[PDB]
């Protein structure tokens, strides 16, 4: 069976423009009814555009016609959406699909191709700003303890989260980095550590801000 | 599988007219009652041999068999004839085609964005030299494919037919649709069909037929001199109709078993 | 054009079975609806489910199927847990030829209900963090419903506002959700406030844990 394949994850600026292509495999493109659906993350889908079986029109939602556009290439097999002057919504999933697929023989079903999610922000990647998760008291010796790392005023996209090297792999909690005021990331994520390294060992977290060029891995403690 | 070929394969031998006649002749047939092969859709087009040359038929009305494949190795190393019956045409072509795992052609997807065969659709082809090229169940389409001197011919005969299981009992001859002088090796061969049908082979034979062209110039009745020692008194007698009596065929000779070499031992 | 919306969630407890709903102006234009479900797990990609509110799919365990007509669509959940716990859109696939539309998603989740006993943990500035920039005392909850919290706050005996605050998706081999929040003040802040705390206030659940800075 044919398989969809989105371009990884995007981050573009408001009133910049963004093109997500969509890989098809097994076979060919043109055979193929490609459609293009927008997602607010976690939340719920919306249309955009694509070619319908009559006059294979890459017709557009509404909302959004003019202002998205598609385009494709047999050459790599790639479908296109091309959504132009991005706003506050296009922080999306976007979804390449198609009612069709074939596998010389011909087929007609919807499958998915996981999508591209993408940011929109005014905001741009800083050097080094992290924290240990300086404890508070009742976590120093407790029925267990937690512990990990804090991070402030920073947009690389990616980060690491485990708060050690191999030794943690139960009790974590991770949160989707959150946006400060002036729209760059905040992290705080909790791990409950061992009650004894906590106050008498130290750690490490792997916060990387790899486009910054700062590739920082910082110690974990108390202090 | 197997079934009965009964008359099957008569062809006509050379582009000459002759009428109310029996012509006697010695070439390349299917042997009256051989078993003829047969093969299904049902995922079976492997590489036959050729042998001396190929009596093949369909019966169709899908069309989903489009073509046939011949030469030695059938791999770009050397020329490979292909045949293909596309849409209304007989289309042939030579080049040192490169064919994928199967010869399943590559198939027509919905018209809104063109539909077209992809040249079946792994590599199919690694070289050109084309030295040739040229452009022309309910039926039976028989085709007779042999090379002699390398002149490649192709024969057939279109016919509506009623039994769906096998081979049509009663007769009929085929003529010339094409002699190519294009000098290939073929020893053997592949049909080609559209991937989403059954087809039937046998293998010619040098044998003497004696046949019968009627008064429109066609051959009707045939006689296969070697099937049995009737058939060899017919061609005896030149004669469809043989009479009460006993009549000298040949002289029946115990064949050489090996061949015993000696000479003075030095 | 075939315009369509659904309810929030149709959750329920591990090994039920629930109803999902999509409702609108229309059929999917030219006959009966073309309306085709997908199913995205959380934090993971949308499955094709079935399809022109009767066609199934491959790979689906026979534990889903359709229902409805007209200006409406529905889909049945069976025995659901862990992956069924998942968000069910309707969309509209008119002849595959007529303007295509999404809905506003059906999120089912095994139920932690009646609403848990919360874990708390809390983390003050760190001492070098007490010198750099604008700096932050941090607060998870673990084990509650989702958006039913507020990981909320006290400085100092005073009520205070989150700066931010945040949720993460079910672990699957726990049904457990958890949340946190990051509360915001300025260094010589942290330095002189104390007592500072994640005063939480949860639909019938509160409790509150007090810090120092950098209290080891
Ligand atoms: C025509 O093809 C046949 C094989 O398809 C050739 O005969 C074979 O030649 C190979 C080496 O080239 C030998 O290994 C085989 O033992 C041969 N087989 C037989 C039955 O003799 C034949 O030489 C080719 N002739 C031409 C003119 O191309
Ligand atoms: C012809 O096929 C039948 C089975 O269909 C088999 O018994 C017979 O031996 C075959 N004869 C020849 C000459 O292949
Ligand atoms: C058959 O295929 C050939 C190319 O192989 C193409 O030129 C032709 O248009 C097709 N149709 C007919 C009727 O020959
Ligand atoms: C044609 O044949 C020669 C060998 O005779 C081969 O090396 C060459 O690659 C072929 N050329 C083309 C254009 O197919
Ligand atoms: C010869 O052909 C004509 C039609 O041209 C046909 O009527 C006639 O029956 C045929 N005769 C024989 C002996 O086949």
């Amino acid at each position: 069976q044919v398989q969809l394949v989105q371009s990884g994850a995007e981050v573009k600026k408001p009133g910049a423009s963004v093109k997500v292509s969509c890989k098809v495999s097994g076979y060919t493109l043109p055979e193929l009814s490609m459609h293009w659906v927008r997602q607010a993350p976690g939340k719920g889908l919306e249309w955009m555009g694509g070619f319908h079986p009559e006059d294979g029109e890459t017709i557009y939602a509404q909302k959004f016609q003019g202002r998205v556009t598609m385009t494709e290439d047999t050459s790599t097999d790639t479908a296109y959406m091309e959504l132009s002057s991005l706003r506050s919504e296009d922080t999306a999933v976007y979804y390449c699909a198609t009612g069709s697929p074939f596998g010389v023989v011909t087929d007609w079903f919807d499958p998915w191709g996981r999508g591209t999610l993408v940011t929109v922000s005014s905001a741009s990647t800083k050097g080094p700003s992290v924290f240990p998760l300086a404890p508070s008291s009742k976590s120093t010796s407790g029925g267990t303890a937690a512990l990990g790392c804090l991070v402030k005023d920073y947009f690389p996209e990616p980060v690491t989260v485990s708060w050690n090297s191999g030794a943690l792999t139960s009790g974590v909690h991770t949160f989707p980095a959150v946006l400060q005021s002036s729209g760059l990331y905040s992290l705080s994520s909790v791990v409950t550590v061992p009650s004894s390294s906590l106050g008498t060992q130290t750690y490490i977290c792997n916060v990387n801000h790899k486009p910054s060029n700062t590739k920082v891995d910082k110690k974990v403690e108390p202090k | 599988a197997y079934t009965n070929s009964f008359t099957r394969g008569v062809y006509y031998p050379d582009k000459v007219f002759r009428s109310s006649v029996l012509h006697s002749t010695q070439d390349l047939f299917l042997p009256f009652f051989s078993n003829v092969t047969w093969f299904h859709a049902i995922h079976d087009n492997p590489v036959l041999p050729f042998n001396d040359g190929v009596y093949f038929a369909s019966t169709e009305k899908s069309n989903i068999i489009r073509g046939w494949i011949f030469g030695t190795t059938l791999d770009s190393k050397t020329q490979s004839l292909l045949i293909v019956n596309n849409a209304t045409n007989v289309v042939i072509k030579v080049c040192e085609f490169q064919f994928c795992n199967d010869p399943f052609l590559g198939v027509y997807y919905h018209k809104n964005n063109k539909s077209w065969m992809e040249s079946e659709f792994r590599v199919y082809s690694s070289a050109n030299n084309c030295t040739f090229e040229y452009v022309s169940f309910k039926n039976l389409r028989e085709f007779v494919f042999k090379n002699i001197d390398g002149y490649f011919k192709i024969y057939s005969k279109h016919t509506p037919i009623n039994l769906v299981r096998d081979l049509p009992q009663g007769f009929s001859a085929l003529e010339p649709l094409v002699d190519l002088p294009i000098g290939i090796n073929i020893t053997r061969f592949q049909t080609l069909l559209a991937l989403h049908a059954a087809y039937y082979v046998g293998y010619l034979q040098p044998r003497t037929f004696l046949l019968k062209y009627n008064e429109n110039g066609t051959i009707t009745d045939a006689v296969d001199c070697a099937l049995d020692p009737l058939s060899e008194t017919k061609c005896t007698l030149k004669s469809f109709t043989v009479e009460k009596g006993i009549y000298q065929t040949s002289n029946f000779r115990v064949q050489p078993t090996e061949s015993i070499v000696r000479f003075p031992n030095i | 054009q075939s315009a369509l919306t659904q309810p929030p969630s149709a959750s329920g407890s591990p090994g039920q079975s629930v109803t999902i709903s999509c409702t609108g102006t229309s059929s999917d234009v030219g006959g009966y609806n073309y309306v085709s479900w997908y199913q995205q797990h959380p934090g993971k990609a949308p499955k094709l489910m079935i399809y022109e509110v009767s066609k199934r799919p491959s790979g689906v365990p026979d534990r889903f199927s359709g229902s409805k007509s007209g200006n409406t669509a529905s889909l049945t959940v069976s025995g659901l847990q862990a992956e069924d716990e998942a968000d069910y859109y309707c969309s509209s696939y008119a002849g595959s030829n007529n303007p295509y539309v999404f809905g506003t998603g059906t999120k089912v989740t095994v139920l932690g209900q009646p609403k848990a006993n919360p874990t708390v943990t809390l983390f003050p500035p760190s001492s070098e963090e007490l010198q750099a920039n604008k700096a932050t005392l941090v607060c998870l909850i673990s084990d509650f419903y989702p958006g039913a919290v507020t990981v909320a706050w006290k400085a100092d005996s005073s009520p205070v506002k989150a700066g931010v605050e945040t949720t993460t998706p079910s672990k699957q081999s726990n049904n457990k959700y958890a949340a946190s929040s990051y509360l915001s003040l300025t260094p010589e802040q942290w330095k002189s406030h104390r007592s500072y705390s994640c005063q939480v206030t949860h639909e019938g659940s509160t409790v509150e844990k007090t810090v120092a800075p950098t209290e080891c």
